[PDB]
This record gives structure tokens, C-alpha cells and sequence, in this order.
């Protein structure tokens, strides 16, 4: 039956993990798995609480059934992840997390969440309400039909390190990189920033439109969704998942990682024009703004050093990356250093027309950041340029130019010099006041 | 030439012409010295295509070059003071320089802005392919046949005792098992025409390691060096009881045993499996088997042996289950074991842990195939249960009391009684 099945999770959800409780909660997920993937709605919300707790209780701690199970677990949420139905007891959130886990030394879930857990364990209803020779054979049987490792790869190091060998092994054994890139990829808010991008590099030009105040206002209230999308976007990006670089792998990896810049660019405007318009709530948006840029950065920082490493992109596709993100950068930063304390602000109720048409109250913490990001790109782009009047470089990772038509082509977005002044002098202004 | 030609070319030729190559290497260890300082000097950043290929001809000649030196030295050791000394030194000298030289190369080329991940795998490539047309070379050198009747690999491979070797062979084989196994972890994550040996091609694993099989029969040279090396291994350490030391040949042997479990039994992709299940010979089983017969009978000696054996361990089941060998060869390492249960003498009542480990694992998954697909009781467990029931009866009869490694220690009756169960 199942309950016999659940009843180590029951006994245990008050204490730790009985090490006699193990090999039987694995056999139970071995056995059980012809069913495990296919079920109804009703009895969902069930099996996926069970799962949550199951991998919890693992990750918190023979080795070829233990391997197995965690594959099995592996495989389950991700198609969880790629389907989610709306009855899911555990949401796409939590399984980001603990795929990351089971991945990591079980870091992630809390108590807040297991209590909830145990407490939709009571409250479903089993399968078949919940409110040792067999099992010898099968692990001889197990251990006769396939060799582990084991040295290919003090004592709790290891087994901890072979152990994330075996789920590492088992993620990418399912392909799923390709999976959870994809889901990464067309999410519902992102998609947006990542239309929004595309448009600016097809035309060249930049756009950000957190327009007037009451505009900036609707962009915000919404950041909390943000919020929970980068973090879960970086833990995604913090798996191993990025090593076989194809080109369109490449190219998919640059546009999230590129939007991502975009998001945080767009959110640092939007605080700036509120702030130039101008309790716990206000308290809560600044913080959340900080957050979400930090964020991106991170993220942007990780993408580049994952090109960088790579034995399939190299030095070309890194300077590429290098450019686009130093583009994106000085344009935001000449934007908002661009911004009217209260005549177009006004008056208005993106950058070819700014420059076609032609008080610094503006800046704060997150231009800050953002410029310092920018004068490191400009700097590691200068160097590079140091060691016939052509092109602009193009903006796509797989184009080729030299150091001198990437130059030129950021002169050509935005004067540089007048620019950098221009900082120099507002951020020197607000120190010394 | 070598690379226009798709062929490998080495002369030292004859011990004479080996002699003439030497009492020059004064000046190739000066000279390898001074590229080594010039090259040592940040003067490689700006790495423009022709740069590239102006570096990349320096760093594989020099690597050419310690080949050489080390075909003249085996040559010269295969044809037998204060000279013989020198020029042994020299040689360690200059073939140490040049693996050093062309590291930095390649480290140089790795972190370069300008040179990329499909430069640096095109390096490891051409390394590669030196390495291993050097290492057939000198491993296919004949004691006194062709050496005194000759007074390149194609001409090898169309017409078609190893007391050469030694420890450049044994430097040589670690870089070329290196570079295998990035080459082939790279493969890891339509019989075209192979990889072209230019630093600017492009291409993708899969037609490396073809061009690198086209070049030379991998997994022949891999066992042969690996029993070279254990047999140079044994017999120095027979002869106790860098080049004194048999600690170095056992870890060689190790590394490349690894090599073949990691890279190519456990990997997923269908071309490498192919290739393995169509390159396993017979005499590499026999091979395989006179190896086991070895340890067992050496036994427990030293760290390095535990490792060894470890992984010889690793091989051999890694090998058994993963279902690339067909059955005619089991059948051959159990008959070149003597444990064939087809054969005609009395059953050898005690069996030594390596070769009961392999026999058990064989008859254990005959057995359990069998009984899930539903065929009857294979005929190899009735046929071992009557030889050795016959056996057992026959020395019964003889009141014949043996000796203790003699017969019937107790993991062959456990395994007995647990095929008796199935």
C-alpha cells in the first residue's frame, strides 16, 4: 500500500531522517515509478508533496538505488516544469529550487514550506485520506547489473561529492538543458524586456519607456513578480546547464542574458524618473530595485564568464558580449542622466529623438553601479583596442570586427567624451553636497 | 611534410644514422633553452591569424623535435660511462623543455582574447596526433629484424621482444593520455571526411577522434602500452627484490587503464561504441588475462599496486556488463583463465579473487537474462556443477588431502551455492 509508503515521511517530519528509514522510501520510489508520471488531477497535488518531501529528506543526507530514485525525482520535476499544471501542490518556484538542491547540499526549502507540505499530506487523499529478502535481492540485483563509479570521479566530502556526481550525471542524461533553457526563456513577464530588445537591435536605437510618472508608477507595483523571476532565472543559470554552446544555444544564452540587462536598466529609469517626480511601501520598492538590478548583474557576470570559459565560444563571441553589454549600458546611462527635472517631465504627459531635438536631480545608488559596469566594459574594450573608416561593428554575437569598429560604433551611439564629463562632474556634485 | 603529406615521418633510420643525429644535441638543448626564455616573455598577445599559425608551427615543431630525440634514444638503447650519461641527460633535458614549451603554447592560446575554445581544440588535435604516431612508432621498433636489415607509418601499416620503451616513452604516453581524454570528454556532451590539421579549421569531436582513428588503431596501441608497461613494471620490481623505480611504468599503466574505462566503456555516444565493439580482439583478451594471472599471483605488494589492481578491477567489470564484448570472446578470456566451463579437466577447485570475481559476474548475468527472458537453465551452470561435483568425486576417491591455496576456498562455494539457488 501506499500509506505503509508515506509512513517514514510521517514519522520523520518531526525529527530528523532515520537511517533505517532510507532504502525502503527508495524502494517504494523505484517501484512505484510506472505510475509516478502518469496521474490524474486529483491525485497530484498528493504525489508532488510527496516528491517535495522525499527529495527534501535525501538531499539532507546503496549509493546506485539512492542514484536511481534521485534520477527518477530528476525526471519528474522536470516535466513538471515544462507542463505546470495549475493543481500542482509545489510550484515551479519551489521546483527550481530543489532540483538545485538535490544538485547542492540542500540549502534551499524551509520549514515555512514543509509545514504546508505535511499539511496537504494530511489533507489529500491516497491513491489506492491521509487525516527484507525482496528488498536484498533488488539491491544485489541492482548492483550486479551496472558498475558504480566509484574512483573516476573526509569521508562526507566525498560520498557529498560522488553524490552530486551521480545527479549531475542524471540531469544531463535527461537533456535537461535544453529544457530548462527553453522554459527560461518564454516566460511571462520576461517576454517583454526580451520583444523589447529585439526591437532595439533591429532598430539600432535604444528604447526605455517608463515615460511619465503615472507610466512609471503602472511599470512599478508589479516588480514583486520581478523579483521572484530573476531569483528564480539565476538559480536556473547557477546549474550546469550552459556547456554545449552551439551557435543557437549561444545566441539564446546572449538574448536572456542581454534582456536580463535590459530589465535591470529599465527598472533603474524608473526609479530615477520617480524619483525625480518626487513610508514602508516606498522603503519595500527601493529595496526591491536594488535587488532586482543586483541581480541582473549577477546574472550578466555569469553569462560572460560561462562565454568566456567555454571550449566552443571564444575570445570574438566574449568581446561580442563585452560590447553589447557596454552598449546597452552607456545608453541607459546617457538616458537618465538626460532626464528634465519638470519641462519634459510635464510636458510629456528614447535617444534618436532626444539627439534629433538637441536640473541633474537624477543619478543615486543604482547609476552608480551601473556606470561603474560600464567604465569596467569600456575599460577591458579600450585595452583590448590599445594592442579605413568601416562600419559600425555589428550588434550579434557571431559577427567578426576588430577593436576599432566596436569603438566606433559606440561613438556612433552616443557621444562618449561629453558623456563621461558629464558623470564625472554630477556624481563629484552629490559627494561633496 | 608530415602534416602534407597525412603521413608521420621520423628518421633516426639505423643505429649509425641515430649515432650521426647525436653529438649535436648540445646545441638543440641551447637552442631549446633560448626559445624557451623568448617564448617565456609576454610578446604573444596581439594573436592575429598569421600570428597564430606562426606560434602554432614553432610550439609542434619543438614538440617534432622532442619526438625525435626520444625515437633516437629508444633506438639507441635498442641497439646495445661518462658520454652515454650526458647524452641521457641531454635528452631528458630537451624533451622536458619541449612538453614545457608546448604547454605554454597552449595555455597561451586557452586565454587568449583573440584565439578561442576551436583553436585551442585544433592544438590539442595536432598534439595529439604527434603523440600517438610517435608513440606507434617507437613501440613498433623491432629488436634485430628490421633494425639490422634496414642498414615512416604508412609503409608500417602496408606491410603489415619489446625491450624499448623507457621513461620518455612512459612522459610521452602520459601528455598523449591527456590530451585523449579532454579530446574525448570534449566528444562526451555521417562518416564525413576528417578533421583538417590546420590550427584555423573547423570542425566538430566527432571528426577529430575519426581523424585520429583513421591515423592510428587506437585501442591496439592503448593495450599494448599498457602491457609494456606493466611487464617493465613487474620485471624491475622482480629485479629489486626515475628510471630505477617501477612506481612510474605501474601508474602509467593505471592512468591508461582508467583512461579506457572512462572515456570509452561508460561512454553514451553510438559511434565509440561501435568502434569498441568492432576493434576487441582475442589476443587483447588474452592479453587481459595473462595481466590477471600476474597480479593474482603477485598478490598484495605495495599503494601502487592497490591502485592497479583497482583499476584493473574497474576495467574488467566495466568491460563484462556493459554488453560491447560478444560471446565468442568471453568464452575466450574464460578458456585463456582456465575456468572455461566448457572444459574437459577436472575443475581447478580454488580460483584467486580476480578471476572468480570475473567468472561470477559472467554467470550471474547469463543466468539473470536468462530467467527474465524465460529461457530454460543455461547449459554452462549444469555443465561447472557436474565438472565440479565429477572433481570433487574423483579426489574423494583418492583420499587425496590438498594444500591450503590448493582447492575449494569458500567465495567459489558461495558462488557455487547462489547459481545452485538461481
Amino acid at each position: 500500500g501506499w500509506e505503509v509508503a508515506v509512513r517514514p515521511l510521517l514519522s520523520a517530519s518531526y525529527s530528523a531522517f532515520e537511517m533505517k528509514e532510507l532504502p525502503q522510501l527508495v524502494a517504494s520510489v523505484i517501484e512505484s515509478e510506472s505510475e509516478i508520471l502518469h496521474h490524474e488531477k486529483q491525485y497530484e497535488p498528493f504525489y508532488s508533496s510527496f516528491v517535495a518531501l522525499s527529495t527534501h529528506y535525501i538531499t539532507t543526507v546503496q549509493l546506485q538505488s539512492v542514484a536511481a530514485a534521485c534520477k527518477v525525482l530528476i525526471e519528474f520535476s522536470l516535466l513538471r516544469l515544462e507542463n505546470p499544471d495549475e493543481a500542482c501542490a509545489v510550484s515551479q518556484k519551489h521546483l527550481i529550487l530543489l532540483i538545485k538542491g538535490l544538485c547542492t547540499g540542500c540549502s534551499r526549502l524551509d520549514r515555512t514550506e514543509i509545514i504546508t507540505f505535511t499539511a496537504m499530506m494530511k489533507s489529500a487523499k491516497l491513491p489506492q485520506t491521509l487525516s527484507r529478502q525482496k528488498e536484498v535481492q533488488m539491491n544485489f540485483l541492482n548492483q550486479l547489473t551496472s558498475v558504480f563509479n566509484p574512483r573516476t570521479v573526509a569521508s562526507a566530502i566525498k560520498t557529498k561529492n560522488v553524490f552530486i556526481a551521480q545527479n549531475v550525471a542524471s540531469l544531463q542524461e535527461l537533456g535537461g538543458s535544453e529544457k530548462l533553457l527553453r522554459v527560461c526563456l518564454n516566460l511571462p513577464y520576461f517576454l517583454r524586456y526580451i520583444n523589447r530588445f529585439q526591437d532595439a537591435v533591429l532598430a539600432n536605437s535604444f528604447f526605455i519607456m517608463p515615460a511619465t510618472v503615472a507610466d512609471a508608477t503602472a511599470v512599478r507595483n508589479g516588480f514583486h513578480s520581478l523579483v521572484i523571476d530573476v531569483t528564480m532565472a539565476l538559480d536556473t543559470l547557477s546549474l550546469p546547464v550552459l556547456e554545449p554552446l552551439n551557435p543557437s544555444r549561444l545566441q539564446d544564452v546572449t538574448v536572456l542574458s542581454l534582456s536580463c540587462l535590459y530589465a535591470g536598466v529599465s527598472v533603474a529609469t524608473c526609479m530615477a524618473i520617480l524619483h525625480v517626480g518626487s513610508s514602508s511601501k516606498e522603503d519595500d520598492y527601493e529595496s526591491d530595485a536594488a535587488t532586482i538590478v543586483q541581480k541582473c548583474l549577477e546574472i550578466y557576470d555569469m553569462i560572460g564568464q560561462a562565454i568566456s570559459s567555454s571550449r566552443r565560444a571564444g575570445g570574438e563571441h566574449y568581446q561580442n558580449f563585452q560590447l553589447l553589454g557596454a552598449w546597452c549600458l552607456l545608453n541607459s546611462l546617457f538616458l537618465i542622466l538626460n532626464l528634465s527635472p519638470t519641462a519634459l517631465a510635464d510636458k510629456g504627459k528614447r535617444v534618436r529623438d532626444i539627439l534629433s531635438r538637441t536640473g541633474h536631480q537624477g543619478f543615486g545608488v543604482l547609476s552608480v553601479i551601473l556606470a561603474n559596469h560600464a567604465i569596467k566594459l569600456l575599460t577591458s574594450l579600450f585595452q583590448d583596442l590599445q594592442v579605413t573608416d568601416g562600419p559600425p561593428a555589428a550588434l550579434s554575437i557571431m559577427a567578426q570586427s576588430t577593436s576599432i569598429q566596436r569603438i566606433q560604433r559606440l561613438i556612433d551611439s552616443v557621444p562618449l567624451m561629453n558623456l563621461l564629463l558629464t558623470l564625472l562632474s554630477t556624481s563629484y556634485r552629490k559627494a561633496c553636497v | 611534410d608530415a602534416v602534407l603529406a597525412n603521413s608521420f615521418f621520423i628518421m633516426p633510420a639505423t643505429v649509425a644514422d641515430a649515432t650521426a643525429v647525436r653529438n649535436g644535441f648540445h646545441s638543440l638543448v641551447i637552442d631549446v633553452t633560448m626559445a624557451l626564455d623568448t617564448l617565456s616573455l609576454p610578446v604573444l598577445e596581439p594573436l592575429n591569424p598569421s600570428r597564430l599559425q606562426d606560434v602554432t608551427v614553432l610550439s609542434l615543431s619543438c614538440l617534432y623535435a622532442g619526438v625525435s630525440v626520444a625515437t633516437c634514444m629508444a633506438i639507441l638503447h635498442v641497439g646495445s660511462s661518462s658520454k652515454e650519461d650526458d647524452y641521457e641527460s641531454d635528452a631528458a633535458t630537451i624533451v622536458q623543455k619541449c612538453l614545457e614549451i608546448y604547454d605554454m603554447i597552449g595555455q597561451a592560446i586557452s586565454s587568449s582574447r583573440r584565439a578561442g575554445g576551436e583553436h585551442y581544440q585544433n592544438f590539442q588535435l595536432l598534439g595529439a596526433w604527434c603523440l600517438l604516431n610517435s608513440l606507434f612508432l617507437i613501440l613498433n621498433l623491432s629488436p634485430t629484424a628490421l633494425a639490422d636489415k634496414g642498414k615512416r607509418v604508412r609503409d608500417i601499416l602496408s606491410r603489415t621482444g619489446h625491450q624499448g620503451f623507457g621513461v620518455l616513452s612512459v612522459i610521452l604516453a602520459n601528455h598523449a593520455i591527456k590530451l585523449l581524454t579532454s579530446l574525448f570528454q570534449d566528444l562526451q556532451v555521417t562518416d564525413g571526411p576528417p578533421a583538417a590539421l590546420s590550427i584555423m579549421a573547423q570542425s566538430t569531436s566527432i571528426q577529430r577522434i575519426q581523424r585520429l582513428i583513421d591515423s592510428v588503431p587506437l585501442m591496439n596501441l592503448l593495450l599494448t602500452l599498457l602491457s609494456t608497461s606493466y611487464r617493465k613494471a613487474c620485471v624491475l620490481q622482480r629485479q629489486r627484490k626515475s628510471r630505477k623505480d617501477p612506481e612510474l611504468f605501474l601508474g602509467l599503466a593505471s592512468n591508461i587503464l582508467n583512461f579506457i574505462t572512462s572515456s570509452m566503456l561508460n561512454s553514451r555516444n553510438n559511434f565509440i561504441r561501435n568502434y569498441l565493439s568492432v576493434s576487441l580482439s582475442e589476443h587483447h583478451m588474452a592479453t587481459l588475462a595473462s595481466i590477471i594471472k600476474e597480479v593474482d599471483k603477485d598478490g598484495l605488494k605495495g599503494s601502487s599496486d592497490e591502485e592497479f589492481a583497482a583499476a584493473l578491477y574497474h576495467f574488467n567489470h566495466s568491460l563484462v556488463t556493459s554488453d560491447l564484448q560478444s560471446p565468442n570472446l568471453q568464452n575466450t578470456l574464460l578458456q585463456q583463465l582456465g575456468v572455461a566451463p566448457f572444459s574437459e579437466g577436472p575443475w581447478p577447485l580454488y580460483i584467486h579473487p580476480q578471476s572468480l570475481s570475473v567468472l561470477s559476474r559472467l554467470l550471474l548475468i547469463w543466468q539473470h537474462k536468462a530467467s527474465a527472458q524465460g529461457d530454460p537453465d543455461v547449459p554452462e551452470c549444469l555443465k561447472v556443477w557436474d565438472r565440479f561435483l565429477s572433481t570433487m568425486k574423483q579426489n574423494a576417491l583418492q583420499g587425496v588431502v590438498p594444500s591450503e591455496t590448493e582447492d575449494l576456498n569458500v567465495e567459489h562455494l558461495q558462488m557455487l551455492l547462489l547459481i545452485f539457488h538461481n
